[PDB]
């Protein structure tokens, strides 16, 4: 790509890192309120870090939160405020190279 | 000249315009014509010229904005002016001069201030906060932000102004990891390692935390702060009888609850005009509902209060999340 | 978008007095806490007279 | 005194250069340092001479002034 | 790939990082076609 | 006013057109695009309603009979 799209390639891999955190910290918080649902019983201190960190990339991805069927809808609108906030953060990693620059003077940067 | 030669048809449009599109300057420039119409009046210059502008005579009314003693003041007291009025649809053709006066004069007083800031910073930002009776009790900044007028606030001067407001008494040009490092550990502010703008001692101590940088800064990391807790009580200090530890967790909700009232009570209209503002109350109120369900102590309803503190977990991440969003 | 962060910037600076956390003890000490011309002064006249100069020379 | 101008002028109607003109004259006073010399204060041109001078030290005031 | 389950966060980064490459890849792919051309003389070419 | 009134105006020298039903066939954007004829067909859209009025004064008006009355 070295050329006259080396700017834009610069610039996007820094915005996707940024989503990529976002994405970790909003799993964190994901896991943290799924153990806490569902399990009870556990008090270990060993198993709640495997829980809370490594157990909502599984359900994404793995082999291995609705136990109650009362309060589903505030969760359906929780899930889709946090697709609205990870949307946007991820369309503003795509477009923001396009901001800061000057098309007159593109060629010399 | 307001009962006699005021065109009949700019005062039926200003009636709509005070109707209709109420503005806090243009309710009291209505109250000084009706006055008029019917010791008065101080500053009889800025009625005058107020007269000249409401009839769009363009070439009269920059004669006599001269004279006027306050003249970047009224020139953007007359852009405002002019933005209410162009609203006005009941009469197309006048609304179109209307407003290209209103830019004329923004764009007037723009270069009118930069000339003044060119030759000494310390009176023009003096000058900037000035407050007149002549109009509602409105300076420049004020004013300029009810008019809408990019061009204003995006220069220069007002810009270095506004920005060293937001550091305070902190010297600028300090990186930003020097003041973080300094917020961490006390002693270091003292010795020299951050630096100041200008019985002495204690002053530099006070004024490193009442400038909003640092305080937003602190805000941030102790809300970090507040998740974990919240997080480790819900996990596994959830018992029958509330602990201590989560009577100190419902003491800091409520300082939150405070904090969220100040913001009721200072700019109402606003505040809610967004889903985010809306989202944070709605999220302590519903924690207000889990401590309902939690205190009758009953295992039905315990659990329940449980799945309701999770689900403001989650609430509360996503508010955290929208901050460093909007801050990067 | 300079305005447009002029007036967010503004918001916040409005809004922010102190640490979060001792934020209660001011309220509650403002809550129990809780006829001027624009032109009479003379060092109030001073700087609309430093402006008027200014004036002239932009004129 | 570097250099010292004297004038003469009894009323009289102002210019729209003249100002200038005499603007200038009490730039260059300022800028060299000088003494004015006018007759009396009947006012007219002299009293537009003042006004100059009045407005000039605050314009800038910082080092040296100008005397009537 | 998960039979150990020690090495299970090394992985989750490493897919992060995979990830990020992939996707930058995909909307250079997308963007590309803007930054050469000149919009006054499109027409011709 | 007789701007708007010459602007529906019809003659027999061509085809009984006006000079909108003209400028929609020619496709010629820049005769709609000015201010004068859009501001003639904005006063059509809302009709003899006054404009100015906030729409949820409309609406609420919709909603109750009454209101319309009263003024
Ligand atoms: C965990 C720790 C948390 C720390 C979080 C703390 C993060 C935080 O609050 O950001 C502060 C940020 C400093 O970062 P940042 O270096 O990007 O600030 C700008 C930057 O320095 C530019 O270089 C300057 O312009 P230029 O191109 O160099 O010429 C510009 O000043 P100016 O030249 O334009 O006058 C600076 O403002 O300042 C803000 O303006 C944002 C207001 C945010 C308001 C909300």
């Amino acid at each position: 790509n070295l050329g006259p799209k080396i700017i834009m390639l610069q610039r996007m891999m820094i915005d996707v890192f940024f989503f990529l955190f976002l994405f970790a910290v909003w799993m964190v918080a994901f896991g943290v309120a799924r153990q806490g649902i569902l399990r009870k019983n556990e008090h270990r201190w060993e198993w709640i870090f495997r829980s809370v960190i490594y157990e909502p990339y599984l359900a994404m991805f793995g082999q291995y939160p609705r136990f109650p069927e009362w309060i589903t809808i505030p969760l359906v609108c929780i899930y889709m405020l946090s697709t609205n906030i990870l949307l946007v953060n991820l369309l503003v990693a795509m477009f923001g190279y396009t901001v800061g620059s000057v098309q007159e003077n593109n060629d010399q940067v | 000249l307001y009962t006699n030669n005021f065109s009949s048809l700019v005062f039926k449009n200003l009636q709509i315009a005070k109707n209709s599109y109420n503005d806090a300057l243009l309710t009291f420039v209505w109250k000084m014509v009706e006055d008029f119409r019917r010791p008065i009046t101080r500053h009889p210059l800025q009625a005058l010229f107020i007269w000249s502008v409401l009839q769009n005579k363009k070439e009269l009314s920059k004669v006599i904005w001269e004279q006027t003693r306050g003249c970047t003041l009224a020139a953007l007291g007359a852009s405002k002016l002019l933005k209410s009025m162009a609203k006005v649809k009941n009469d197309i053709n006048a609304a179109g001069e209307s407003e290209e006066l209103a830019n004329e004069y923004e764009t007037r007083a723009v270069e009118l201030f930069t000339e003044c800031y060119s030759n000494d910073e310390d009176l023009a930002e003096q000058l900037l906060t000035y407050s007149c009776e002549a109009w509602g009790g409105s300076n420049c900044l004020e004013l300029a932000v009810e008019a809408r007028d990019q061009q204003f606030i995006a220069q220069p001067g007002v810009q270095n102004f506004l920005s060293k407001q937001w550091y305070g008494e902190i010297s600028r040009d300090t990186k930003n990891w020097k003041i973080i490092l300094c917020l961490f550990f006390f002693p270091l502010i003292g010795c020299g390692f951050i630096s100041f703008r200008k019985k002495k001692l204690f002053l530099y101590y006070v004024s490193f935390f009442t400038s909003p940088f640092v305080v937003f800064s602190w805000n941030v990391i102790f809300y970090i702060a507040f998740l974990l807790l919240f997080a480790y009580v819900l996990l596994m200090d959830f018992q029958k009888e509330p602990t201590a530890l989560e009577i100190i967790l419902y003491v800091l909700v409520f300082i939150l609850l405070c904090d969220e009232v100040r913001q009721w009570y200072m700019n109402g209209s606003k505040y809610f005009s967004d889903l985010w503002n809306v989202m944070d109350t709605l999220a302590i109120f519903y924690f207000i509902a889990g401590i309902v369900f939690r205190l009758h102590s009953d295992e039905s309803s315990w659990y329940s209060g449980r799945v309701i503190f999770c689900l403001d977990y989650i609430v509360f991440t996503l508010r955290l999340i929208h901050i460093f969003t909007v801050s990067r | 978008w300079k305005f447009q962060r002029f007036f967010l910037v503004q918001e916040y600076c409005s809004r922010l007095t102190i640490p979060f956390p001792f934020v209660i003890f001011a309220y509650i000490f403002m809550v129990m806490r809780k006829p001027s011309v624009c032109c009479s002064r003379n060092e109030d006249n001073e700087i609309l007279a430093w402006e008027a100069v200014m004036k002239e020379n932009y004129l | 005194t570097p250099n010292l101008v004297i004038s003469v002028t009894k009323n009289f109607a102002l210019k729209p250069r003249m100002r200038k003109i005499f603007s200038r004259l009490i730039y260059i006073a300022q800028s060299k340092g000088a003494w004015i010399f006018t007759g009396g204060t009947h006012y007219g041109l002299m009293k537009y001479i003042g006004e100059v001078v009045r407005d000039n030290t605050i314009s800038r005031s910082s080092e040296e002034n100008v005397v009537a």
